[PDB]
RNA sequence: GGCUAAUCCCCCAUGUGGACCCGCCCCUUGGGGUGUGUCCAAAGGGCUUUGCCCGCUUCCGGAUGGGCCCGCGUCCCAUCAGCUAGUUGGUGGGGUAAUGGCCCACCAAGGCGACGACGGGUAGCCGGUCUGAGAGGAUGGCCGGCCACAGGGGCACUGAGACACGGGCCCCACUCCUACGGGAGGCAGCAGUUAGGAAUCUUCCGCAAUGGGCGCAAGCCUGACGGAGCGACGCCGCUUGGAGGAAGAAGCCCUUCGGGGUGUAAACUCCUGAACCCGGGACGAAACCCCCGACGAGGGGACUGACGGUACCGGGGUAAUAGCGCCGGCCAACUCCGUGCCAGCAGCCGCGGUAAUACGGAGGGCGCGAGCGUUACCCGGAUUCACUGGGCGUAAAGGGCGUGUAGGCGGCCUGGGGCGUCCCAUGUGAAAGACCACGGCUCAACCGUGGGGGAGCGUGGGAUACGCUCAGGCUAGACG
């Protein structure tokens, strides 16, 4: 099957961006949609789209990079420098409000899934909820 | 390993053996020379090394090394064992503490004297 | 707070005494993932109302025999015969792993 | 039976007492039921007596027994003062 | 029994001037007047690239020597300065400079650090009016450190004092040369003191 | 040597004695009364049961019994008697028994 | 064998009440209420002696201390895989303050285990301590809590309470008395002895304080306890001096024989004044008691200090112990002799076989200092058991391959519930300790007062994104 939907999302993005692709289809979910909404508003993807490929629902994820590097290796600086899953099917991670990490000196974020819904560490913290810690981004 | 492996079996704390049974956990143990003599060292080194097989309050009969420049020990001297070993000859897990029980201290030693157990000398 | 749990009835074989199988999850104090674990309670069925495969709330009660400290509370559920044939197969399995 | 007493607290030659409710059978310095004051016999500082009447009035009402040294301290604090 | 035995050797090892003698350390003697090399046989030798250890140990020793203090004392102080909230090096200087014996020196009642120690130990000083004899004693600000009334005619006191008339005193202190009384009013920042120690090296030394 | 308030032991015997031959007195009568129930003679039985109950409570006056081993023995007896009074008994005296 | 008193033991009455069987009322496991029968009380003593005090008796509460029971947590070995006959349950009964196979009689044939039963080994748990960035690891001496034991094993008695350390009984081992019949002990209370060991203290003072027993009180008892002693065992404070003092003495070391070094170090000069001597001298102690009032509230009065003529205060006063480890690299600190694979060092690399910064002594130096080394044991480094935080093509490491059991894991959409999860309130999280703040000993160690934090579990209330689960639906996986 696909054992983590989400991981595989994050990954698609990762190998996508590493190879500098202008964007990518990922197979569609209300949740995976939340996550990219957050991921987007928060600066990391150009934005995304709800597409249909071969009669099946996909989300296109458009993809942003920084400008052209000089010298040898002109490959431009990544925006999504790193993205990684935290909670994993059969090993879960749930955090108090006092336990919500904070990321790369605040230069990145966490994504939490709460009963206030999906939100960033900062958002949770001001909201005052905890939840499953989905992912590290920075 | 997976997680479900760590829950299933899970990691193994591993313990360490002792480099010595002075037993007791004792810091030192009293003994009696059974025999005393001189041995040849190991690998690159030549020497005549000074040592005494000693019988113990801990019940075992061991080989200990008599440190420093002269010594006084013979058939049944009685002596104290501290342990710490000698790499260059083998079977010696322990040193004799000089200056205790029937073992003298090394006399004339000016230089490092707590080890070797010699009293501080006076002058004018 | 007189403690009360839930379980399945895995045993008929005593007069007024049923055996109840009760599971609980809880996260692993170190490796941190939920573990599912379970325990068996002999419980007091005065009139032999509960039959096997039933799901029942179970309760803390003044003592009845050695082994018997809980009396049946109510009937929550009728005929989950799956949990039953489950535990029963585990048990049949003991018969390997032997001599 | 239940008693209000003193427990020794400061160091050697520097005693500070704890004014305290507890069963008689107890060790002197061992676990006690409520701390009701402190008393510093050598009067080292401005206030060497805390009592808090309110509460020692209670224990008395419910059958607490003060030791007399305790009683003196107590009543210095007018736990007993009647009107 | 904290260091008692030839000093101008230490002025020397540490390779920069220490004023452990007070006056004369201002003369053309401090021995670092022409013989600034380190002590011993091999002290006039071309010396060798310093280990990173050496550097930080020697920076410690330079501060410890300066203030006259035992290791155990020095460390226990530094530990105590870690613990406190605030920048650890600077606090440490605070705490040093707040030792009674040092205030007594820095108030000018004595020629030298050691001299103030003796001054103290022997009873010649009063803090807020009680005689206080231990050089450890920590001077709070607000505190007034002054010479003992019964001790006010001593030669040594007058020499020092009278010829402190007019010199300015450390800006975290006040002096009154009539009462032989002075106030420690604040705490020294690291540029209030001048010491030729980069303290952070000493932090670095205990980090190991 | 000679701890003098070992005297306590010395008493405990006299005391032990007393206690034993209260208990026993009681035990005997009780048995007898119960017996008379199964013989159906409820006149004689009730009379004896009555004396047993006096005695028990009276011996609960002291250290001997006290408590509720008062009640316990009382209850036990009176029931075993009444319950034993029908193989058809018409409970004659009813000194001790509640109509 | 014989007299004899009581708050000792009985018998009769009174029945506020309580106890028990039976019936009903309410209530929900044996909780209350009530009626009928039955059964159950008691002890005097003192005075300021006709009314007060210390006692007795039955009931109902409080309070404190406990029993018992449940969830959860709680070391190694699977080269321990099966275990179980009071075993597991049931009816009746014994017993007990009380539940229960705690025991007993007769029925049923069950209970338990790879979610590690049974066996073996080891160990008193905890508040906390040590270490660590943390996570973890390791530990449970002192102080508090809980348990167990009292030469080994059984047992009960008395009692509110024990199956009782200085109570009882029997067996056993040991010691001692013995007229050989038979008897007596029990320091794992404080001291002390002996033995064992590398090793662990005075047969001290005191009942002043605090605390406990009895006593109406006076008081008595108190090796609990307050104190003193001995050990650098630890921690903290302090001393063996401060300022001057040479272009820099002798001695000693090095020397390229010019000079370099110890070294302002000494000598010497001038201040100060540890030790010690004199004087004065505590706090810790104010109640019990006694007097007025009313034995209350309140007020007045009296006694009492082991530590101790100690702490502290004032006067006088002497320049007054320093040692131990290191100097080849890890690592701060170098030269000359001596020695010649010897003697020796050695934590590890390794040194020594005639120019040894590595052995041994010297001068010099580095580090700490009334201490400094050593051995032993824990944690660290060691991300070398890897949760944080490792790996498996050749380095150690993918099972020889397959089928599936237990188990782990689980696509897309909607609704229910709300177990996991998140939040809020609340109860618990004793004191000690740790953290912060002020404060008390001249400082500190040590001590007080206050404040803060807290995982975890109980309870009530709330959210529903993710996990579960139940209901529905879909087809991208799977199958046909
Ligand atoms: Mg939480
Ligand atoms: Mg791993
Ligand atoms: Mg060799
Ligand atoms: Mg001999
Ligand atoms: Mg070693
Ligand atoms: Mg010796
Ligand atoms: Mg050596
Ligand atoms: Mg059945
Ligand atoms: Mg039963
Ligand atoms: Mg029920
Ligand atoms: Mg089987
Ligand atoms: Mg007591
Ligand atoms: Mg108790
Ligand atoms: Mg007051
Ligand atoms: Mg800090
Ligand atoms: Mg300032
Ligand atoms: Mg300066
Ligand atoms: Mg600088
Ligand atoms: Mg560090
Ligand atoms: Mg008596
Ligand atoms: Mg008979
Ligand atoms: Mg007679
Ligand atoms: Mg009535
Ligand atoms: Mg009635
Ligand atoms: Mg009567
Ligand atoms: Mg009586
Ligand atoms: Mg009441
Ligand atoms: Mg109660
Ligand atoms: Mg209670
Ligand atoms: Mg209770
Ligand atoms: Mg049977
Ligand atoms: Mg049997
Ligand atoms: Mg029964
Ligand atoms: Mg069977
Ligand atoms: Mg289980
Ligand atoms: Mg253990
Ligand atoms: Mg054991
Ligand atoms: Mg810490
Ligand atoms: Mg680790
Ligand atoms: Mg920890
Ligand atoms: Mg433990
Ligand atoms: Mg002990
Ligand atoms: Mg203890
Ligand atoms: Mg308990
Ligand atoms: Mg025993
Ligand atoms: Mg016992
Ligand atoms: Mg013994
Ligand atoms: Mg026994
Ligand atoms: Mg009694
Ligand atoms: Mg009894
Ligand atoms: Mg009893
Ligand atoms: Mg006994
Ligand atoms: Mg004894
Ligand atoms: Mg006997
Ligand atoms: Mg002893
Ligand atoms: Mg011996
Ligand atoms: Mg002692
Ligand atoms: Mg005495
Ligand atoms: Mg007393
Ligand atoms: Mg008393
Ligand atoms: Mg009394
Ligand atoms: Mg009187
Ligand atoms: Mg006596
Ligand atoms: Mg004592
Ligand atoms: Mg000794
Ligand atoms: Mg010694
Ligand atoms: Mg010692
Ligand atoms: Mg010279
Ligand atoms: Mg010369
Ligand atoms: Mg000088
Ligand atoms: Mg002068
Ligand atoms: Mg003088
Ligand atoms: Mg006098
Ligand atoms: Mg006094
Ligand atoms: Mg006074
Ligand atoms: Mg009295
Ligand atoms: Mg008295
Ligand atoms: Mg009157
Ligand atoms: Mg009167
Ligand atoms: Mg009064
Ligand atoms: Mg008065
Ligand atoms: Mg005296
Ligand atoms: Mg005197
Ligand atoms: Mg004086
Ligand atoms: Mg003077
Ligand atoms: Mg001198
Ligand atoms: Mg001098
Ligand atoms: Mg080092
Ligand atoms: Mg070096
Ligand atoms: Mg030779
Ligand atoms: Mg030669
Ligand atoms: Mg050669
Ligand atoms: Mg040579
Ligand atoms: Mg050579
Ligand atoms: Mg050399
Ligand atoms: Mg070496
Ligand atoms: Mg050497
Ligand atoms: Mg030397
Ligand atoms: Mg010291
Ligand atoms: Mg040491
Ligand atoms: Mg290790
Ligand atoms: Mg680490
Ligand atoms: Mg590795
Ligand atoms: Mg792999
Ligand atoms: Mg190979
Ligand atoms: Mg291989
Ligand atoms: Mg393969
Ligand atoms: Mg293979
Ligand atoms: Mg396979
Ligand atoms: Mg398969
Ligand atoms: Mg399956
Ligand atoms: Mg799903
Ligand atoms: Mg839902
Ligand atoms: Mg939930
Ligand atoms: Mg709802
Ligand atoms: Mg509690
Ligand atoms: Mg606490
Ligand atoms: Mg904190
Ligand atoms: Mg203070
Ligand atoms: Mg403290
Ligand atoms: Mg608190
Ligand atoms: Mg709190
Ligand atoms: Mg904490
Ligand atoms: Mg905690
Ligand atoms: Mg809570
Ligand atoms: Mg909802
Ligand atoms: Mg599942
Ligand atoms: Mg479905
Ligand atoms: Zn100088």
């Amino acid at each position: 099957m696909l054992t983590d939907p989400i991981a595989d999302m994050l990954t698609r993005i990762r190998n996508a961006t590493r190879v500098y692709k202008e964007s990518t289809d990922v197979p569609a979910s209300r949740f995976k949609e939340e996550i990219l909404r957050i991921l987007a508003r928060e600066g990391f993807i150009k934005g995304y789209e709800r597409v249909d490929v071969d009669g099946k629902p996909y989300l296109r994820v458009y993809l942003k990079y920084g400008p052209r590097r000089q010298g040898p290796d002109p490959r431009p600086e990544q925006v999504i420098h790193h993205i990684r899953r935290i909670s994993k099917p059969g090993r879960r991670v749930y955090v108090g409000v006092k336990e919500i990490p904070r990321v790369r000196r605040g230069l990145g974020i966490a994504i939490l899934s709460t009963s206030k819904g999906v939100l960033t560490d900062r958002e949770a913290r001001k909201l005052g909820v905890g939840g499953e810690l989905i992912c590290e981004v920075w | 390993p997976t997680i479900n492996q760590l829950v299933r079996k899970g990691r193994e704390k591993v313990r360490k053996k002792s480099k010595v049974p002075a037993l007791k956990g004792a810091p030192f143990r009293r003994g009696v020379c059974t025999v005393v003599r001189t041995v040849t060292p190991k690998k690159p080194n030549s020497a005549l090394r000074k040592v005494a097989k000693v019988r113990l309050t801990s019940g075992y009969e061991v080989t200990a090394y008599i440190p420093g420049e002269g010594h006084n020990l013979q058939e049944h001297s009685v002596v104290l064992i501290r342990g710490g070993r000698v790499k260059d000859l083998l079977g010696v897990r322990y040193h004799i503490v000089r200056g205790v029980y029937d073992a003298a201290g090394v006399k004339d030693r000016k230089k490092s004297r707590s080890k070797y157990g010699t009293k501080k000398p006076k002058e004018a | 707070p007189k403690k009360v749990l839930t379980g399945v009835v895995v045993s008929d074989k005593m007069q007024k005494t049923v055996t109840v199988l009760v599971e609980r999850q809880f996260p692993h104090p170190l490796y941190g993932k939920v573990i599912k674990r379970s325990k068996k309670y002999l419980a007091h069925d005065p009139e032999e109302k509960y039959k096997l495969g039933d799901v029942v709330e179970i309760i803390e009660s003044r003592p009845i025999s050695k082994r018997k400290r809980f009396r049946v509370l109510r009937l929550v559920e009728s005929g989950r015969m799956d949990l039953v044939e489950k535990y029963l197969i585990r048990r049949q399995n003991y018969e390997s792993l032997s001599k | 039976m239940v008693k209000i007493r003193l427990a020794r607290f400061g160091s050697k030659h520097n005693p500070h007492y704890r004014i305290v409710v507890t069963d008689a059978r107890r060790k002197r310095d061992g676990k006690y039921i409520e701390k009701i004051g402190y008393y510093d016999p050598r009067k080292t500082t401005p206030d060497w007596l805390k009592v808090d009447v309110e509460r020692a009035r209670y224990w008395l009402s419910v059958g607490a027994q003060p030791t007399d040294t305790a009683r003196r301290l107590l009543r210095q604090a007018g736990v007993f003062r009647q009107e | 029994g904290r260091y008692i035995g030839p000093v101008c050797r230490l002025c020397r090892r540490e390779g920069v001037k220490l004023y452990l003698k007070g006056e004369r350390c201002y003369s053309p003697k401090c021995a670092m007047e022409r013989r600034p090399y380190p002590p011993g046989q091999h002290g006039q030798k071309r010396a060798r690239r310093p280990s990173d250890y050496a550097v930080r140990l020697r920076e410690k020793q330079k501060l410890r020597r300066i203030y006259g203090i035992s290791e155990r004392q020095f460390r226990n102080l530094f530990e105590e300065a870690s613990k406190k909230k605030g920048v650890t090096g600077s606090v440490f200087l605070g705490l040093l400079e707040s030792r009674l014996d040092n205030v007594v020196y820095r108030l000018g009642f004595a020629v030298s650090r050691r001299q103030a120690r003796q001054l103290v130990r022997h009873g010649h000083i009063t803090v807020n009016g009680r005689r206080v004899d231990l050089p450890s004693y920590r001077v709070r600000p607000g505190d007034e450190i002054a010479v003992a009334e019964k001790s006010r005619n001593l030669e040594l006191i007058r020499q020092n004092l009278e010829a402190m008339k007019g010199r300015k005193v450390g800006p975290w202190l006040s002096l009154d040369v009539e009462g032989m009384k002075g106030k420690f009013l604040r705490l020294p920042d690291r540029e209030d003191l001048a010491l030729p120690v980069n303290e952070q090296l000493v932090i670095e030394f205990y980090s190991r | 040597r000679n701890l003098s308030a070992l005297k306590r032991h010395r008493q405990s015997l006299k005391r032990r004695l007393r206690n034993k031959a209260k208990k026993s007195a009681i035990k005997t009568l009780s048995k007898k009364a119960i017996q008379l129930a199964q013989e159906g003679k409820a006149e004689e039985a009730l009379k004896i049961m009555r004396k047993a109950e006096s005695l028990i409570d009276k011996a609960a006056k002291g250290s001997t019994l006290h408590k509720n081993a008062a009640a316990r023995r009382k209850s036990r007896l009176m029931r075993k008697v009444r319950q034993l009074l029908e193989a058809a008994g018409a409970p004659l005296i009813g000194g001790g028994l509640s109509a």
